[PDB]
């Protein structure tokens, strides 16, 4: 059985691991996608503003005994360092064999019943020359859930697929440069630039005793950036296996919540829908929701939530964007890309567009909101102002 | 020389005159390289064909018309010739070796016929130059006025239907209908179009990518379920290569299938096609006027490869895919052609005239 | 135990069965055990377990229409079972034995009939795979050499599978793409389609080509047949909107690459479509051969004023 | 006219056994006719017609010699320089040259066919067209065509270095680590032009700017999987084998095939033949041993000679009962009674 164990401004009061989605958190998408490929007990390490999701993961379908990956959450004050997490794991002597990693945020859908056997019975072959899986999904650049700070130039042989090379674009050179050393053995070099990194890995437990001696390592990229250059006497190799099916992430930044929040809502995980565990879908992608009352002259056009409690008001014209459960937007309001939370209240006559709110907010008259500006934690704009661009409030 | 021929696999009975063709390269391989004298550079377009390298329905045109533009400047005339029933009788199997490239083509005839035309009109005593150049400028004045000068004119009555609050609904490339339904962003009026595409050879990525970057927005239902943008249309401005004096409408395969699928739901259609792709011809149904190509794209790589490759080594079962379509005239409504919005009962009417 | 929870995660996630009776007898198979041993109450509290049992299953995905079928009959045999009730259990786990040996020979019986319908030198045409009507059209190998067109439809295709299955066993079939679907059916007689649900009102709830396809069928007036057994005459008159269907990942119809064009435009995938009772000309089933409009009273033969 | 076709004579590289007047010219067969025919018969083969050649001087005394279709060389390439790598190759003759050009001068032969790699060319109107057989490192996309960067290991540090946009457009560039580079380049008549004036560059190796399409003029070029190799090197004894007389003293009392031998000969007795060639008018009389190996004309071995694999060369005798292995025998020099060893005899 899988163990497959998960680690952990406006991220100060809540935690970044418990922030929600579209009316749900990111530590139950994982618990959803490890119990989709199969995983008989999970081990969840709490790092930083804990035991909240001590009680939130306590209080969900998981914590209940007709549950499958029967978990098991761990914390740690002391280990309050986001590297080495997997030297309490040997430490406390927990795993038994092949581990599949993934930290906070994996919103996948990606079965991992596939790749196990190409690195299982692999695995065996070599006997121990293979540690880890990365499994990295197939993409083109300037599609926007690439970001400016992500991206890989893995540079991997054919047909074998070992990774040999590797780099980290996110400095942007003006020229990436692979060594010499890789073209330098002749079979066939093949150096995509294609993928984009799906954050997930399996892993054979023995890289749980490489990280108990090289203790300098902390980082994913700083592990492979290490095992592919030194421990030249026969370390491992580095197998990645691609997919073309759905995809998880794991996107940090805010301009990634942008995206891999506004395409499941454009139902890119198949079984992943918003109709999940509720709603009602319609023409347009309308996902209404429902205890909702609408007002007269109002126009949901495409791609909209309206989670159960709303109520919006004469001449609406929302747009391209969700709304949370519980508030009440008035009349003559206009959104379009924004995403309110849990108990928000706009006001008339506003012109929000392409920002966020957060919960328990509220706004009044004239308040025209402009692009990329982020409200936060019970703030409130008030009076007749128009907050430029970036105006984070707090 | 000319040997052609190569064809391939076993055609599915009913239609046994049209000829099946391969994308081996074919020809390739039988001409000479010094200069092969078949043709001196309809080789080249002739090869850029095959492999499916040009392919509109438009610009074919534009390309025949090019390449004849320079052989036709490059004769010499011989001792003992008039040079009009020489060069008139020295085109024919070199037009003949494009012919086989893929069957004939859609309305280059009319402009291979012009191209004889004027090419027999020729003055009996002149210079070399002077009825050379003359032919070569007459040759670049048909395509300024009849395909370049014309498909701009073609808009301007089009804008008059298009207006605010519609929904319409292109399908697959088109050469006109980007035209006149891009330059009716610019100059207002928003909309809506959703466009629709086929199984193979795609197409309406063409479209759903050199319309993203006008900025009218877009939607993609793939040819097969047509059924739930019908009961939102407000149009279909469905454009098509051949019109057939019995009002038929040559389109490419796809359509017919889904217009006598909109008059079931009382949504309009309506054809945009131009002043010289309208033929003398007539056919009643598709099964005598069709073009086979290449049984082998169809290939779905979604798991195990169910064969496809594996066809070829079972007995009784060939697969065809069809390039042409008919639209029969009771199921279509405005012809929107480069003299006036006619009725499509009058398609014989611009003829004469 | 609680299996039926794995049972209601199993149809949750998805990975059909293939309609063979395989959803029917696991519902057989639940329903057979729910009966078997649980609470017991004289009135009906049976009933009320079936209801409360029967409204968390059909909270699976609502296409799986067999589900709640054979849920609902299984509730009208209660119901004329305590009907002449007026030991139960031993009479309602035998009918419903019964109701099970009944439904382990549909395939068989509703192929019997095909030698009266299709004739030599017949050109007949379907479209999208389907396990009844590939075993209906082997039984007629004992006949004349006919063709078969098959459409090579909705994509994700699941569609050439049975031109396989039928090529290398029987007739010269060939197979067209779905946009020639009207060069084609201008030389064609006696479509046949398989149903993945019908209505009651007369409807056929199938794959995503269906319309188009049957539209043509009432334009050149050629006789479409749609061979589906029984269980699978759904009651509810088609009044819920858009909950009719099943809408997939538009990976399926656009690939993940092509990047920047995919951030404004709208893909849609529907699964199913809408057949409507004004152009099926008849039902071969399993008992008879009825008409379309009669389907009606052959619904009320089945069920109970309970239909919902 | 579609094309021009240039076989210009380059010159000698590095060959010590060839130094001398062995190689007048490339004209010193290891295969059995010279080595201006094996190559330039291909070229008439496909049916081109009157080519352009350059030589100095050699080649003109073998041109009388040869048999075509039609040529008409230039032999006053007035060997001062012993250079003109495609400079003064194409730009001596660029006042003739009206048309197109491809090019394949003096250099290995080659056994694939010109159709594809002409094709390749006539479709898409590139720029250009060279061949490749399967360091000096040179990547190309994901199918055939697609030339990315080809870069040696001469200007390049202990790295590689991508140009970044042409990684974000085809983006995957797959390297291909050893390609036995080939002699065939087809290009357009603008690229001669180019090189016209500004004639500072030169090194037909260092005429591969077209590797600098970016920042519009494409290049195209394609592998294969067959027997078309190089044939310039020290290993002109690997291409010996070629497998493509009748006037000559043929004894049979040797019953031998897979080998060869030269017409005007008198073959020998007591003796058997083991895949050697063996050039014309050379006298076999006395029991002798051939020994796949490589025999040039006016020589004469009998009397218990037994020898295997060297390289005989013209203007020498064996006699004594001889016994090399792998020798580079000179020429204008002869050995009978001796048992010598793999070393080469030299002048």
């Amino acid at each position: 059985p899988p163990p497959l164990q998960a680690v952990l401004p406006i991220s100060k009061d809540q935690p970044r691991v418990l922030l929600p989605l579209a009316n749900v958190a990111l530590i139950d998408y994982t618990l959803e996608f490890l119990t989709a490929t199969g995983v008989q007990e999970t081990f969840v390490f709490c790092c930083w503003k804990a035991a909240q999701i001590k009680e939130h993961l306590l209080k969900s379908k998981w914590c209940r005994p007709t549950s499958l990956n029967v978990v098991r959450i761990i914390t740690s004050e002391l280990y309050r360092s986001l590297g080495d997490v997997l030297r309490d794991v040997d430490a406390k002597a927990l795993v038994r064999s092949d581990f599949l990693l993934v930290y906070g945020d994996v919103i996948s859908n990606i079965n991992i019943t596939r790749a196990l056997e190409e690195h299982r019975l692999r695995r065996k072959l070599e006997k121990n020359v293979s540690v880890m899986t990365m499994i990295f999904k197939e993409s083109s650049p300037s599609h926007p859930t690439r970001c400016h700070e992500d991206n890989v130039v893995v540079a991997v042989d054919s047909t074998t697929n070992r990774v040999l090379h590797f780099q980290k674009t996110q400095g942007l050179r003006r020229f990436a440069f692979p060594l010499s050393l890789f073209q330098g053995s002749s079979d066939g070099v093949e150096v995509r630039y294609d993928l984009l990194d799906c954050h997930i890995s399996i892993c054979s437990p023995q890289v749980a005793q490489l990280f108990t001696d090289n203790f300098d390592y902390q980082t994913r990229d700083d592990f492979v950036r290490g095992l592919l250059v030194n421990e030249e006497i026969l370390g491992n190799q580095i197998h990645m296996h691609v997919t073309a099916k759905e995809y998880g992430a794991r996107v940090s930044n805010l301009h990634m919540y942008s995206a891999v929040c506004a395409d499941v809502i454009r139902r890119w995980v198949y079984p992943l829908t918003p109709e999940a565990n509720s709603c009602t879908h319609s023409r347009h992608n309308i996902y209404r929701g429902p205890e909702v009352s609408l007002g007269h002259g109002s126009i949901l056009e495409e791609n909209v939530l309206l989670g159960s409690g709303t109520v919006i008001g004469s001449n609406c014209f929302i747009t391209n964007s969700v709304i949370g459960p519980g508030c009440h937007i008035g009349d003559n309001v206009v959104l379009d890309q924004t995403y309110l939370w849990q108990g928000v209240r706009v006001a008339a006559g506003a012109q929000i567009h392409q920002s966020l709110l957060c919960d328990n907010a509220e706004v009044k008259e004239r308040v025209t909101l402009k692009p990329r500006s982020v409200l936060t934690s019970q703030v409130v704009v008030g009076p007749n102002i128009t907050l430029p661009e970036g105006s984070v409030i707090s | 020389q000319v040997p052609t021929r190569k064809d391939y696999g076993s055609k599915v009975s009913l239609f046994s005159h049209l000829p099946q063709y391969s994308r081996q390269n074919s020809l390739t391989q039988f001409m000479s390289i010094p200069s092969s004298v078949i043709h001196p550079a309809m080789v080249r377009l002739g090869l850029q064909y095959s492999q499916g390298l040009v392919s509109g329905s438009n610009a074919r045109c534009i390309a025949l018309l090019r390449a004849l533009q320079q052989v036709i400047q490059d004769y010499t005339t011989p001792p003992n010739e008039e040079l009009s029933r020489d060069l008139v009788n020295k085109l024919k199997p070199y037009m003949s070796f494009l012919t086989q490239c893929r069957p004939l083509s859609a309305s280059m005839h009319n402009a291979i016929k012009f191209l004889n035309k004027e090419i027999t009109s020729v003055g009996s005593s002149k210079r070399e130059e002077e009825a050379k150049s003359e032919l070569r400028a007459a040759i670049d004045r048909y395509v300024q006025e009849k395909i370049v000068l014309a498909a701009q004119a073609i808009s301007r009555f089009a804008y008059q239907k298009i207006s605010n609050g519609d929904v319409i609904l292109v399908y697959g490339c088109s050469s006109l209908v980007s035209r006149i339904l891009q330059e009716a962003w610019t100059e207002g009026r928003r909309f809506r179009v959703v466009v629709v595409d086929s199984r193979p050879w795609l197409e309406g990525r063409h479209t759903l990518r050199s319309l993203v970057h006008a900025g009218v927005p877009a939607s993609y239902l793939l040819i097969p379920a047509a059924s739930y943008v019908l009961p939102e249309v407000s149009k279909v401005l469905l454009g098509a290569h051949a019109l057939l004096a019995n009002g038929s409408v040559m389109s490419r395969v796809g359509t017919a299938q889904l217009a006598l699928v909109a008059r079931a739901h009382n949504v309009p259609v309506l054809v945009c096609c131009e002043t010289y792709k309208f033929c003398e011809r007539v056919q009643t149904d598709a099964f005598v006027s069709n073009e086979l190509d290449d049984p082998d794209d169809l290939q779905c790589k979604r798991g195990e490869h169910v064969a496809l490759a594996n066809w070829q080594n079972h007995a009784s079962l060939r697969l065809l895919n069809l390039v042409y379509d008919v639209t029969p005239p009771e199921l279509v409504d405005l012809v929107i052609t480069e003299l006036g919005m006619i009725p499509c009962s009058s398609v014989p009417v611009v003829l004469r005239v | 135990s609680e299996r039926i929870e794995s049972f209601v995660e199993t149809l949750k996630r998805g990975g059909g069965p293939r309609s063979s009776e395989e959803m029917a007898r696991e519902t057989l198979g639940l329903l057979r055990q729910i009966i078997t041993d649980h609470r017991w109450s004289n009135a009906g509290e049976l009933m009320e377990l079936i209801r409360r049992e029967g409204r968390r299953m059909t909270a699976a995905q609502p296409s799986e229409t067999t589900v709640g079928n054979m849920v609902r009959r299984v509730l009208k045999i209660i119901r004329e079972e305590y009907g002449r009730l007026h030991q139960l259990q031993s009479n309602i786990i035998e009918a419903i034995n019964e109701l099970l040996v009944e439904l382990e020979g549909t395939m068989e019986n509703i192929a019997a009939q095909a030698l009266e319908h299709i004739h030599s030198n017949e050109v007949i045409m379907t479209i999208g795979f389907s396990r009844t009507v590939e075993a209906f059209l082997k039984e007629a190998a004992r006949k004349r050499k006919f063709h078969v067109i098959v459409a090579e439809c909705a994509p994700f295709c699941q569609g050439h599978e049975m031109a396989v299955n039928l090529s290398k066993a029987g007739i010269e079939t060939t197979v067209m793409t779905d946009a020639a679907i009207f060069a084609v059916m201008s030389r064609v007689n006696k479509v046949i389609i398989g149903t993945k649900t019908i209505l009651a009102n007369g409807a056929l709830r199938a794959v995503t080509g269906t319309h188009t396809l049957a539209l043509a069928a009432k334009h050149h007036s050629t006789p479409l047949i749609v061979c589906a057994p029984m269980f699978k005459l759904s009651p509810q008159f088609p009044n819920e909107e858009d909950s009719f269907h099943k809408f997939v990942a538009p990976e399926e119809v656009l690939p993940f690459t092509e990047g920047d064009i995919l951030e404004k435009v709208s893909v849609h995938c529907p699964v199913f479509d809408y057949v409507p009772p004004e152009l099926i000309t008849l039902f071969i089933s399993n008992i008879g051969g009825n008409a379309p409009s009669y389907i009606y009273r052959l619904m009320s033969e089945l069920y109970h004023p309970d239909d919902h | 006219m579609e094309f021009q076709a240039v076989v210009m004579a380059v010159g000698g590289g590095s060959r010590m056994t060839d130094l001398t007047s062995s190689i007048p010219k490339p004209l010193l067969p290891v295969g059995n006719k010279p080595l201006i025919w094996y190559p330039l018969n291909l070229l008439e083969r496909v049916g081109f017609e009157e080519v352009i050649v350059v030589t100095t001087r050699d080649v003109q005394k073998a041109l009388c010699a040869e048999f075509k279709m039609k040529m008409k060389p230039d032999i006053v390439c007035i060997p001062d320089d012993a250079d003109m790598g495609t400079a003064d190759s194409l730009r001596y003759i660029y006042p003739k040259l009206k048309t197109d050009v491809l090019v394949l001068s003096c250099d290995l032969i080659t056994d694939v066919a010109l159709h594809e790699v002409v094709d390749l060319f006539r479709a898409y109107d590139a720029s250009l067209a060279m061949l490749m057989r399967k360091r000096d490192f040179i990547g190309v996309d994901s199918t055939g065509k697609r030339l990315l960067f080809m870069a040696n290991e001469a200007d390049l540090d202990e790295e590689l270095v991508i140009k970044g946009s042409i990684l974000q457009k085809h983006p995957r560039i797959r390297f291909h680590t050893g390609l036995v580079d080939a002699h065939l380049y087809c290009l357009k008549k603008y690229i001669v032009d180019f090189l016209m004036e500004n004639g500072s560059i030169t090194s037909i190796r260092s005429e591969l700017i077209p590797y600098l399409v970016r920042k519009v003029h494409i290049m195209k070029e394609g592998l294969c999987s067959r027997v078309s190799t190089l044939g310039l090197y020290m290993e002109a004894n690997r291409q010996v084998p070629k497998l493509l007389s009748s006037a000559q003293i043929v004894s049979k009392h040797l019953v031998g095939v897979d080998s060869l031998i030269g017409p005007e000969t008198q073959i020998g007795e007591k003796s058997s033949i083991k895949r050697s060639v063996i050039g014309s008018s050379c006298l076999i009389k006395d029991r002798v041993t051939i020994t796949n190996c490589l025999l040039m004309n006016s020589v004469t071995v009998e009397e218990g000679s037994n020898i295997q694999g060297s390289v005989i060369c013209n203007n020498a005798v064996i006699e004594k009962g001889a016994d090399i292995k792998d020798c580079l025998i000179g020429s204008g020099q002869r050995i009978e009674a001796k048992a010598k060893r793999v070393n080469e005899v030299i002048v």
